[PDB]
RNA sequence: UUGGCACCUCGAUGUCGGCUCAUCGCAUCCUGGGGCUGUAGUCGGUCCCAAGGGUUGGGCUGUUCGCCCAUUAAAGCGGUA
RNA sequence: UAUACGUUAAGUGGAAAAGGAUGUGGAGUUGCUUAGACAACCAGGAUGUUGGCUUAGAAGCAGCCACCAUUUAAAGAGUGC
């Protein structure tokens, strides 16, 4: 459950996930990676689920290199409450994702193993994905 | 491709080098009996190998018996062969040749005699 | 003392609890016999008159619903389980006994202590996290042959002296018994006068001070085992019966 | 049967087919028998 | 049917008793017959084959010891490597390689001494032995 | 369901529970027909098709709900201000 | 009830996702392939060896490590039961 240690503002606007990514569109730390085909917010619980999933499938395998970090916080008012009276309290932390963006990489491991692990992770994630490799 | 070319080449080579050779089936026998045959021909100094019918024919012309399963036994032999055959009796001893003279079943048997 | 006494009673609990689940070998032997006799046996039977491989004749019970294979495998399973639990309890025993011996040596040191080593012992225990909140190591006095014999009532300072303040061929003198301090002269190779004088310093700061029957063990530092803390074994050792002494030991 | 939308083969002998426009799985192992619905 | 049995120890029941109780033959007379033939190094785990015709006509054949047995007697060790190629813990000599080769030449397929040696070398790789 | 928004209704839309009267859906409680089973049998579990019919009487509580007694093939979940 | 070219066959059109699938249409890359491929049928599918460790037992297949050599046309110190 990743966390930014320190932040300026505990409360931010949400934003808009228009367009494609700026960077991180291609694997370069590792060999076999995964990228997105949509745009969405992703949570520390999602990423750690995917991470531990692939690492359990691999059991010693090489290196991973996540390519993101949930910097963004997201609020949520308490339950059964009218509107207004200030912005809701923070709940967790979020990473924002554009399409064309690489999320997880892999090295030290064969292609079939990598593809299967990333499949497993994709099923923990909400969005549509693609298997990718380095050029 | 060229690999198969090389293969048929050396087959014709060892063929023309030999002057006794026998052509048999390998079907209906276990690897144990097979290796028994192999060992007794190793000590006999009688070579024995396994090839495909098509490339075998290409080597020969570089006839009718060449179909079906076919292994070959070079003596640059028939005794040990027919002994193994009388022992096990799940074989074909279909053909032979000597000095390039195509030997009949009865003729290779006679050399075994 | 509260902690050491607690650990002692803890292992007492564990031991008197251990005496009630010890049916491992029976199940092992039963599984052996059943796998040996897995051809005379019906599925549906209650008992089995069976011989041990001394040729007794044992009647092993069965589950009349199961196969002999299933039953024997269940016996192996129970053996496995009892084996596991006993291993657990024995590990806990080892832990507790290590702790108890650590605290017993610690109390020996605290009995034969000086404030300079007590200040170190406190930090040692805070490091062990039993508590909460730099070269001075040893303390010495006179000895035979006009020699100097250094010691430390603290376990940590004693170890610092034994390791960093002497060589391997030097001699360490300590108790030949349960618990006492550790002390030696720098390259302790002096006469039998000093050999017997070190025994007095050993018997003074020991588990039983003023005990007139305390044997001291003298051994080459080359065989001083630096294996909890201060769990130092020893070899290349001799032992001499001795007794406590007065401040003339200084 | 094992009715489910995530229909797959399980063992190598499991054989996917289509029947009446529906997807189904065949195997000698009936527990591997599946269908979408 | 194969049985891995020390020579002088016959009728240590629990392994072997079942080995023929399905056959139903005399276990112990057979065992002492096995000892009588295998008046050998007790502990030498002989591979003995047995063949029983349906009428209880049992005939058994002792054979050369295993490669692992001979190599553990050579190195004087108890066990091969728990993780060979991560921790080699055993070693024996090329002369001993020749010796065990020349020993078990009759049984193997390899007419070549050196090929039999290669077989034993693969075995040594499997059990964590190096050669000198 | 608890709720959020305030769109009709404040020149009046009566609001819990119960009685009578039923009616509809099926994500079926029983009955019917099947697959699988860690389904021996008897009983079961789970899933699938099926809404034709049926789906108890009492004690306590205003109660709904719930607990309890005794039965039943079963004592279904909900909508209809 | 037009013209020409194609697509779909679900009544999609005429309601919706994750995910799943020898659905089909159009291209494009690539391996093998009449010195004979894919499937099918016949036969073989072995030896050190039961690879060693662990295990009461682990013998190709509880698990750790390794995964070599021989007969070899080839047989994995082993794909699944």
């Amino acid at each position: 459950m990743l966390l930014p240690k320190r932040v300026k503002y505990r409360r931010e606007h949400r934003g808009k996930m228009r367009g494609r990514a700026k960077g991180g569109t291609e694997v370069h730390f590792g060999e076999f990676g995964i990228q997105a085909l949509e745009a969405s917010w992703i949570t520390n619980r999602q990423i750690e689920a995917a991470r531990i999933a692939m690492t359990r499938y691999m059991k010693r395998g090489g290196k991973v290199w996540i390519k993101i970090f949930p910097s963004k916080p997201y609020t949520a008012k308490p339950l059964e409450v009218r509107m207004g009276s200030g912005k809701g309290a923070p709940e967790g932390w979020v990473a924002v994702v554009k399409p064309g963006k690489v999320l997880f990489e892999i090295s030290g491991v064969s292609e079939e193993v990598a593809r299967e692990a990333l499949r497993l992770a994709s099923h923990k994630l909400p969005i549509k994905t693609k298997f990718v490799k380095r050029e | 491709i060229e690999t198969k070319k090389v293969v048929v080449e050396e087959i014709a080579s060892k063929l023309k080098e030999s002057k006794s050779t026998i052509i048999v089936d390998y079907r209906g026998l276990n690897v144990s009996e097979v290796t028994e045959l192999r060992k007794q021909l190793r000590e006999a100094n009688v070579e024995f190998k396994v090839y495909k019918n098509t490339m075998t024919r290409r080597a020969v012309e570089q006839n009718d018996f060449l179909t079906g399963p076919n292994a070959i036994a070079f003596s640059t032999p028939a005794k040990v062969l027919n002994d193994f055959a009388k022992n096990h009796e799940a074989l074909e001893i279909k053909a032979g040749v000597i000095e390039g003279k195509v030997s009949t079943v009865e003729e290779v048997k006679a050399l075994a005699e | 003392v509260n902690e050491r006494k607690k650990n002692a009673n803890k292992i007492k609990k564990l031991e008197k609890t251990l005496e009630y689940s010890e049916n491992a070998k029976e199940f092992q032997l039963y599984g052996e016999l059943l796998t040996a006799n897995l051809y005379m046996l019906k599925k549906g039977d209650k008992q089995a008159e069976v011989i041990n491989y001394e040729s007794p004749t044992i009647t092993i019970p069965l589950n009349p619903n199961k196969t002999p294979s299933e039953n024997a495998q269940a016996y192996f399973t129970k053996y496995q389980k009892a084996k596991n639990s006993v291993a657990v309890v024995e590990e806990q025993i080892r832990l507790a006994q290590e702790e108890i011996e650590y605290f017993d040596q610690l109390i020996q040191q605290l009995s034969s202590a000086s404030p300079r080593d007590i200040s170190e012992i406190r930090e040692e225990l805070v490091e062990g996290k039993y508590l909460r909140p730099h070269n001075p190591v040893l303390e010495t006095y006179e000895s035979t042959s006009g020699l100097t014999i250094l010691v430390g009532k603290n376990n940590r300072q004693n170890e610092y002296l034994t390791t960093r303040v002497a060589a391997r061929d030097d001699i360490w003198l300590h108790t030949k018994d349960i618990p006492g301090s550790h002390v030696v002269i720098r390259s302790s190779e002096p006469d039998e006068q000093t050999i017997m004088e070190a025994a007095t310093i050993a018997a003074y700061f020991s588990k039983a001070k003023d005990s007139s029957s305390v044997p001291v063990d003298y051994t080459k530092i080359r065989h001083v085992k630096k294996p909890k803390p201060g769990f130092v074994t020893y070899d290349s050792q001799h032992t001499v019966f001795v007794t406590p002494d007065a401040d003339t030991v200084i | 049967m094992k009715v489910r939308p995530s229909v797959k083969p399980i063992c190598e002998k499991c054989k996917v087919i289509r029947r009446k426009g529906k997807v189904m799985v065949i195997c000698e192992n009936p527990k591997h028998k599946q269908k979408q619905g | 049917v194969k049985l891995q049995i020390p020579a002088g120890k016959a009728n240590p029941a629990p392994p072997v008793g079942p080995a023929l109780g399905q056959a139903g033959v005399n276990i112990m007379g057979f065992c002492k017959e096995f000892n009588a033939r295998t008046a050998d190094q007790a502990g030498l785990i002989i591979p003995v084959e047995i063949s029983v015709y349906e009428d209880r006509s049992f005939t058994f054949i002792t054979k050369t010891p295993p490669a692992a047995v001979l190599l553990k007697k050579a190195a004087g060790i108890e066990s091969g490597s728990g993780e060979p190629n991560r921790n080699k813990v055993a070693t024996v000599k090329r002369d001993k390689v020749r010796e065990i080769a020349e020993t078990k030449m009759p049984d193997l397929n390899a007419a070549d001494v050196e090929a039999a040696m290669r077989m034993v070398e693969g075995t040594a790789r499997s059990m964590g032995i190096v050669i000198e």
